[PDB]
DNA sequence: AGGCTGTGTGAGACAGCACGTAGGGCC
DNA sequence: GGCCCTACGTGCTGTCTCACACAGCCT
């Protein structure tokens, strides 16, 4: 009963070496329990060495307007950006060598798997787990609510695959915040596609009235070619919450098409959670184009 | 208590396996040590600022740019537009940011511009970006960059056309605005008909896949054609009503 | 954060109190007294449902009926009512008779062996012949069962990738006039008209190659009595719901 | 001022206390767990009561009568529109260890798989049957040993029933829960009209049965490898696949009555109830089949492998 | 005697709750 | 000022985790 009373003190005062050597603060380093040493030594030694095979300066992180995040094969972040706290209520020390899986829905699982699997760019949406309220308060980790997060990037491999995703959020149509500008008009929709409430900045931009669209399906108005990629866009913003759609041409009243770009958005009643209505926002990315062609009948 | 402690000495050997294969150069003890020693020869955050330059590049794959908000002029841009919008740095250099976009979307830049923001537009190359940055004190705007013989035609439950894409003018012919109101088995042939409209009246029966047929399509010119067409029928992915019927229009 | 539980509780409070505002017919801007009116309202209406009302429910949804039989001989010692509504038999026929005699005469060796602590077996009772079936279950208790009882042209002919004949619905002896096994083993094109091939190996090559869509053509199918007919075809190759692999191609040789 | 203020306040908390402690004496539960009830609970349980009462008295309006509920096999269980729990059988504490008291009257999502959220939601709202499957939490393991809530394993149950529509629109589902008996511990005997399998991942025979020789007529050692989806009748295929798909997506299924070919000719009806294997990722499937008659047209023929 | 597994211990931080006082808002 | 619904926090208990103590094994 000597080395287990000796060898316990030695592995701790050795535990305690490979922590402070970590790139935080003393204070902080010497106050973790065992074993987030080895989950952000480990992350640490990764990402360098991935950094390492890769290989106004700090403006770039402050520009995004989203975070970077790094996933390997199996799934454990390697790396996060440091402003990741202001998005969501976690931090980098807490949330940097955890499996992706702990921290997404279950349905949403599938997606990522694909995704991390090995045509290299990937753009998908997940649903990654947030404990900021809308007051903006930090709140614990056991009262966390769901929150979609908008990802771009591109899979890697280093001399053995990887993944870098800048995840972004998307704003919320009731709490904007970026000002606006005399291209983006508001609207409303029914839980199946169908217009409710439309903004009168219509008349100017495509050729429809406000009065003239309130009632008719959304679907009779997109381009074919775009149909398969607003059916998919309508069926993540039903199934997730939040989604934001790709250029998808929009027919105008007397022939052609202008482009637009939509991030829906659900509103949930507060007395039962049922969805209500679908409320969307619309940029406009060009003028009409090729306006003496007829397409529909309605145009005709 | 049994399965907590099972589970984390379980983790904890898994985390110590990996440690000491991710260490080049023992009794669990040694590891550790080996570790350190290697963390000591190597080394406040976790990446320096250029080495997440070096991955947000890879990333996003976009730049960074600094214009002026008096006159839309450009102090400095970075290196990386090379690779993209194909062009050298002496043009984004004190010239006016308006001059290098569409003359059509002039207006949304110069509202956006005049603390975050955000916006889309096409800078000549023409491509997609989007804009996106902050405004510090300078007043200048900092900002990073970013990127992104078939016919198609719906149809109504009946048959009648609703929507025929600008290709039917080499396709078969016609212009746009004629086939619209008429039935697709006018246009067939009279031996034909009986298997269009046996397809017609099945594909909505069948929903979900789609169904695909051949028969002959007239022209301009009288003569007959060969089209195959693979027609699925539309439902709302919440309703489930039937909307339209797409008709993926090929020739053959 | 204290804070945010403390509020999310008392929303909770408010959303429950609201609720029971509603729920109360006699209710009114109050906590107490509304709390008040509900449990004067509560003293005019041990478990929460009587037992009368337990047996209603499950009647609603399962759809049953009540019996119970003897190990030794098999009479129905009781019968619940609802047994007319569901097998359209009195009470009378299936009081005093044998549960034997209420199935149809080959699923004995089923009940004979469950019959004589947990029972389920699926077996058919005769309808006041149709024939239904219904999933028995219940206990046994002192030796006696109970147990509720619950309740629930053309021919297709799938093809090889080749276009072989793997198999016939019966169907083919009046929609084709051909026995079955005739078909079998042969190629469809064979039974195809003199000079149209062309036409089956196309669409035969085009359904198993265009990712598995239905594909329609017409030929013109022959017949025991040597005529040509018109019958049309709808293929498409199944697909292994989870290896995701060619199975075989089920053709709908529908007839005009 | 501030010395009255505070007074009026204790005597109307003290009257809010008294009066929720009061209110709890009137559920039909005993007094002793009725006393320490929390507030909450109580306001819950008597909404669920007054909900359950009301339903009762508009739409569905005895020697041996205690007996229903113990010779049925699952637990009664309504559901209102909005996903809450109205009313849960007594005996519900068996199949799944969460007594009454504690589940009465909280909302159904919160007791179930996530991805299982749309299947519910699509059912609850409005042919007035209903036949699905769902993934409930559980607390009890195998012959029976409560634990706490965080060692929940999932449970998948072939709920049945019917919606019912009562006037004041608001619409309560009345569903009877069966929990499905995993193979490896079968309780219930097993007759002899019935022969175990074990098939793989992709739906192959891997073994059979001594017993379907004598039952169909195939040979235990001649279906090996072969695929299943080449035996059942061409009008079942649906079904089955429907089935299969549930099974990889859901762990356990009780595919419906189909029609399986069996050897000179003719076909045996068969009710199958799968269940997947988790390896402490998924590694076989076995399969408890039941025969409910003889071969039907033995003469006919309709397979190659039949000739 | 070396490290390796299986077993129980005391201690700090926790969420649950109820109950306090208090601005502040309708009469 | 007359009530009455909200807003933050003292103290409490019952749980959660984490690292620290005896059993035992091939080099």
């Amino acid at each position: 009963r000597d080395a287990a009373r000796c060898r316990r003190s030695k592995e701790t005062e050795v535990f305690y070496e490979l922590a402070h050597e970590l790139p935080l603060p003393h204070s902080v380093s010497s106050h973790l329990d065992k074993a987030s040493i080895m989950r952000l030594a480990i992350s640490f030694l990764r990402t360098h060495k991935l950094l390492s095979s890769v290989c106004m300066d700090n403006l770039y992180l402050k520009a995004l307007e989203g975070f970077i995040a790094v996933v390997t094969q199996d799934g454990d972040m390697i790396f996060l950006s440091e402003n990741i706290s202001k998005f969501m209520g976690l931090t980098q020390v807490e949330l940097t060598g955890h499996s992706i899986f702990d921290f997404t829905h279950p349905c949403d699982h599938e997606e990522i798997r694909e995704n991390l699997s090995l045509s290299t760019e990937r753009d998908f949406f997940m649903r990654m787990k947030c404990t900021v309220t809308n007051r903006g308060r930090t709140v614990n980790l056991k009262s966390a609510t769901w929150k979609v997060l908008h990802c771009t990037g591109q899979v890697k491999v280093y001399n053995l695959s990887c993944l870098i995703i800048m995840c972004e959020p998307i704003q919320h149509p009731s709490h904007m915040d970026i000002p606006l500008d005399s291209k983006t008009f508001l609207s409303r929709h029914s839980m199946d596609m169908k217009f409710t409430y439309c903004d009168d900045r219509i008349t100017e931009l495509i050729g429809y009235h406000p009065e003239e669209l309130l009632g008719r399906s959304a679907y009779e108005f997109y381009h074919a070619l775009d149909s398969e990629n607003m059916t998919k866009s309508h069926q993540n913003l039903c199934t997730k919450g939040q989604v934001v759609s790709g250029q998808y041409r929009m027919l105008a009243k007397h022939g052609g098409y202008v482009w637009l770009e939509t991030q829906g958005t659900v509103i949930y009643n507060p007395r039962n959670l049922q969805p209500q209505c679908i409320m969307c926002v619309n940029y406009v990315l060009s003028e009409i184009e090729k306006n003496d062609v007829v397409f529909s009948m309605d145009q005709t | 208590h049994s399965e907590i402690e099972r589970r984390r000495r379980n983790k904890m050997t898994a985390y110590i396996t990996e440690l000491s294969d991710m260490v080049p150069t023992p009794d669990k003890l040694t590891i550790l040590r080996m570790a350190v020693s290697h963390m000591k020869s190597l080394r406040p955050s976790f990446l320096t600022d250029q080495e997440l330059k070096h991955l947000i590049l890879e990333a996003a794959d976009g730049f960074l740019f600094i214009v002026s908000c008096e006159t839309g002029r450009v102090v400095y841009v970075s290196d990386s537009v090379t690779p993209v919008l194909n062009q050298p740095q002496s043009e984004w250099f004190g010239s006016t940011l308006y001059d290098q976009v569409h003359p059509d979307d002039v207006d949304k830049l110069r509202e956006q511009l005049s603390s975050r923001r955000s916006f889309i537009c096409r800078m000549r190359c023409f491509v997609v970006v989007h804009c996106t940055g902050y405004i510090k004190a300078w007043f200048c705007l900092v900002a990073i960059g970013r990127l992104q013989t078939e016919f198609i035609s719906r149809h109504n439950i009946e048959g009648i056309f609703t929507f025929v894409d600008h290709r039917c003018v080499a396709t078969v012919g016609y212009q746009p605005q004629e086939l619209l109101g008429k039935n697709i088995v006018e246009f067939c042939h009279p031996e034909d008909q009986q298997l269009l409209r046996d397809s017609f009246q099945q594909v909505v029966k069948l929903k979900g896949q789609v169904l695909s047929v051949m028969f002959r399509f007239r022209s301009k010119n009288q003569e007959w054609l060969w089209m195959r067409t693979s027609s699925f029928t539309f439902q709302n992915p919440y309703s489930d009503e039937i909307e339209y019927i797409i008709c993926t229009n090929t020739n053959v």
